[PDB]
């Protein structure tokens, strides 16, 4: 049994453009461990990005948080990428 | 299970030794301990599991390898009077378990001297039994005595008719010191082997009293005139008397 | 003092393909990471800084023998219950030992072991015994209830040397574990499908993540759908929470004994 | 951890009971042990507590209390076999262990029939013996150097069911009579002429 991760991204405040912030990509419930995860800027992947060490949760499935320094622009799109087992490719989430 | 060589070595200052232990027991956690008098053990290396050691609580002068799961040797780099004492190796199935116990091996002593030349072998002599305790209990007791030995490296055993005997034996736990203002003083040990007087009386009955002392080896340097005081066997005996 | 718990985690992964280590495992301390050890590493170290400053060096030293041992005690329980199993390939083994100091002062205390992610093994420390979720599990079970020295020493662990163990950690950690941030937290209102009105109540900045929403229609429970959102990590120590419904209504929030009420 | 303490010594009568103390003040506590060791031989595991309770072992039980950190070892129906070092161990918070000095076991055989002499014994090619007598007296060392005197010593002549003391004392001016005039001898004692 396998289970594919959950994958939220979200501004650390309420977002508005123009005014510094920060870029969560929270990846979560995901067994077994093997995990890759990337943050984009309009397809580009982010170099200076900050991350957590993996996580445990009490069902035994996994978390991890990936986080970068961010102006939001109405131009930009912002997403998350994440490779897993369960994924026959990766999956590009986008920042709503 | 757990074997542990040698018993006993002598070591001069400066020496390097190499004390062995293998355990059959498929455990994974060894140790090295020295045991000394007035104190508890004392940890000088472990080695939780096969691929790692670590410092005890008196390291200082000593190394250790764990060669495989079954093999842990303690090394002396060069050898101190201070570390004369009593090594124990031990085992136990795993580290950070609670309940689990240790198990020891035989046990090493380990002397080290400045030099060989007060090494001695010891003198044994049987002393006959009273007639006044013969008349007096119907008994008799037959005395042994081990003296001027050096180091305190011995083991006592009474020896009737060519049989080692065990009831009506006493023999001192601990050897006592012939110059005890001396640090380098010599040993002397007493045994006692207590028969009927029936026993005794019987002319055919043989008694002997043997020493084993663990003394030099092969490779130490000897060059005095009295003979090299080795590991050997030294006896004395009586016969039975009407 | 709040409900806090310590919680120390293992996984050991079977023939693990490039880039997964062997063995890992990590302590909490509430949902902060105090520990650290793996099998690149062969080294525990700290994960907080008030672990660093106030633990000797010992402790390291000494939990990394500890652990280097139970990694290899890890490796070759895994590689038997794949033979139970007739299992081959990578398969995954955990374990999370803990325990809980409540708001009351009573306590818990858990240890459990799972198979590929799934319960395996759980420890009953009331009657020393072992609950299996299957005939493999049953077979190793009946092995470690057969020692019952070894059940009264994680009886000992799990109720005081864990409890001894968090209280220490609890007051080295004072001053990020026992802190209270309050929640920054608003409704929203909007028309979305034509003639529907939905109410978001939003909750950030609070610390910490324990916190209660809930929806009330004129003082009572709304007994129509409620959407929640997970309480999630904003990355700065803080977190971030939501609840929604549709269409007097008043979002309701509880946070380290302060009630909140934001009436629509 | 940082101590265990125990008594040095102990000594009690064949057929009594003994209870050795352990009292211990460590850095956590992950259990206590209780081992055997013999004059000259390896220590061997006796037993283990962790938990508030009383277990037996045959002829040892073994007791622990948390509240009041420490533990016995108590041993009935003493034997001669039992004379030995009793070492008491405790595992602290990260299981180093912490051990005591160990507690030396002495047991006093029960003398049936006293009968205390000190007789001469002449070399086979001289020796003082002072036996047979009862379990209370004890051997005071000798205040002249070049006089050796030996501690107490128990020999069983099994299939005679016997049991007896002796203490050799020897010397290169020496005479029997005053050999053992440094310990407090019986009033009773024989000495043959």
């Amino acid at each position: 049994i396998q289970r594919t991760p959950k994958i939220q991204v979200y501004s650390r405040h309420p977002a508005e453009n123009g005014k510094s912030n920060f870029l969560n990509c929270y990846v979560s419930g995901f067994h077994p461990s093997d995990i890759e995860v990337d943050l984009l800027k309009n397809g580009e992947r982010i170099e200076k990005v900050e991350h957590s060490d993996l996580s445990f949760s009490k069902d035994w499935s996994f978390y991890l948080l990936y986080y970068t320094e961010f102006t939001p622009t109405e131009k930009d799109e912002y997403a998350c990428r994440v490779n897993h087992v369960t994924l026959s490719q990766p999956k590009i989430v986008k920042w709503d | 299970g757990v074997t542990q060589t040698p018993k006993f070595q002598v070591l001069k200052t400066g020496q390097s030794m190499t004390l062995q232990c293998a355990q059959d027991m498929n455990h994974n956690s060894m140790y090295w301990y020295r045991q000394d008098p007035g104190m508890g053990l004392r940890l000088i290396y472990y080695s939780a599991s096969e691929g790692t050691t670590d410092k005890g609580e008196v390291p200082n002068g000593y190394n250790v390898s764990r060669l495989n799961k079954r093999e842990f040797s303690l090394r002396l780099e060069s050898a101190a009077p201070s570390q004369t004492s009593v090594y124990f190796c031990a085992s136990s199935v795993w580290t950070g378990e609670g309940s689990g116990e240790l198990f020891f091996g035989e046990g090493s002593r380990l002397t080290v001297l400045e030099d060989l030349k007060n090494v001695f072998p010891p003198e044994v002599a049987v002393f006959e039994p009273s007639e006044a305790e013969i008349s007096h209990t119907q008994k008799a007791t037959l005395v042994c005595l081990a003296t001027g030995f050096y180091p305190d490296h011995v083991e006592l055993s009474w020896w009737v008719n060519g049989k080692e005997v065990h009831s009506g034996v006493c023999t001192d736990p601990q050897p006592l010191k012939e110059q005890p203002a001396l640090n380098d003083s010599r040993y002397a040990l007493s045994s006692r082997l207590r028969v009927s007087a029936t026993f005794w009386q019987n002319p055919r009955n043989h008694f002997r009293c043997q020493v084993q002392f663990y003394g030099l080896s092969e490779n130490d340097e000897w060059t005095q005139d009295r003979a090299k005081p080795v590991t050997q066997i030294v006896s004395a005996e009586a016969w039975g008397r009407a | 003092m709040r409900t806090h718990s310590l919680r120390y985690f293992r996984l050991g992964v079977s023939d693990p393909i490039h880039g997964v280590p062997e063995f890992i495992s990590v302590g909490y301390v509430d949902s902060h990471p105090i520990t650290t050890y793996d099998s690149v590493t062969r080294q525990k170290e700290p994960r907080a800084p008030w672990m660093a400053e106030n633990l000797a060096p010992d402790h390291w030293e000494r939990y990394t023998q500890l652990l280097r041992g139970w990694q290899q005690m890890f490796k070759v329980e895994l590689k038997r219950l794949q033979r139970h199993y007739n299992h081959s390939g990578s398969h995954t083994y955990q374990r999370m030992i803990g325990c809980e100091l409540l708001e009351d002062g009573s306590t818990t205390g858990f240890l459990q072991y799972a198979y590929d992610g799934q319960d395996f093994l759980i420890f009953n420390k009331d009657t020393l015994s072992w609950l299996a979720v299957d005939n493999v599990a049953h077979t190793i079970k009946q092995a470690w209830e057969a020692n019952q020295h070894e059940l009264l020493y994680q009886k000992n662990w799990l109720e005081e040397e864990c409890i001894a163990w968090l209280k220490r950690f609890l007051e080295y950690g004072k001053d990020t574990l026992q802190r209270t941030e309050p929640p920054l937290v608003r409704v929203n209102r909007k028309e979305t499908f034509p003639g529907v009105t939905a109410l978001f109540c939003k909750a950030h900045g609070f610390y910490p993540p324990e916190i209660y929403m809930t929806w009330m229609k004129n003082g009572e429970e709304i007994v129509q759908e409620i959407d929640y959102g997970d309480i999630l990590p904003s990355g700065d120590g803080t977190y971030q929470a939501w609840a929604s419904i549709e269409l007097l209504y008043s979002c309701h929030v509880e946070h380290s004994g302060v009630h909140m009420v934001l009436q629509v | 951890g940082q101590n265990i303490d125990q008594p040095t010594e102990m000594t009690a009568t064949e057929g009594a009971i003994v209870q050795i103390n352990c009292t211990y003040q460590t850095s956590g506590f992950n259990g206590l042990f209780w081992y055997q060791q013999h004059a000259g031989e390896a220590p061997t595991f006796l037993s283990y507590n962790v938990l508030d309770g009383l277990e037996e072992k045959g002829r040892f039980s073994s007791f622990l209390s948390r509240s009041k950190g420490y533990s016995y070892l108590l041993l009935k129906e003493l034997q001669m076999k039992d004379s030995a070092s009793y070492l008491c161990a405790v595992k602290d918070s990260n299981y180093q262990l912490i051990w005591g000095a160990g507690t030396k076991l002495i047991i006093k055989p029960d003398i049936q029939n006293p009968d205390p002499a000190v007789y001469q014994l002449r070399d086979s090619k001289s020796v003082c013996l002072f036996t047979d007598f009862d379990s209370q007296t004890n051997v005071s060392q000798s205040k002249d150097s070049d006089v050796y005197i030996t501690d107490k010593c128990v020999l069983d002549m099994r299939s005679m069911d016997f049991k007896s003391n002796s203490a050799v004392a020897w010397s290169n001016d020496f005479a029997c009579a005053n050999a053992f005039n440094n310990s407090i001898i019986p009033e009773d004692t024989f000495f043959p002429s």
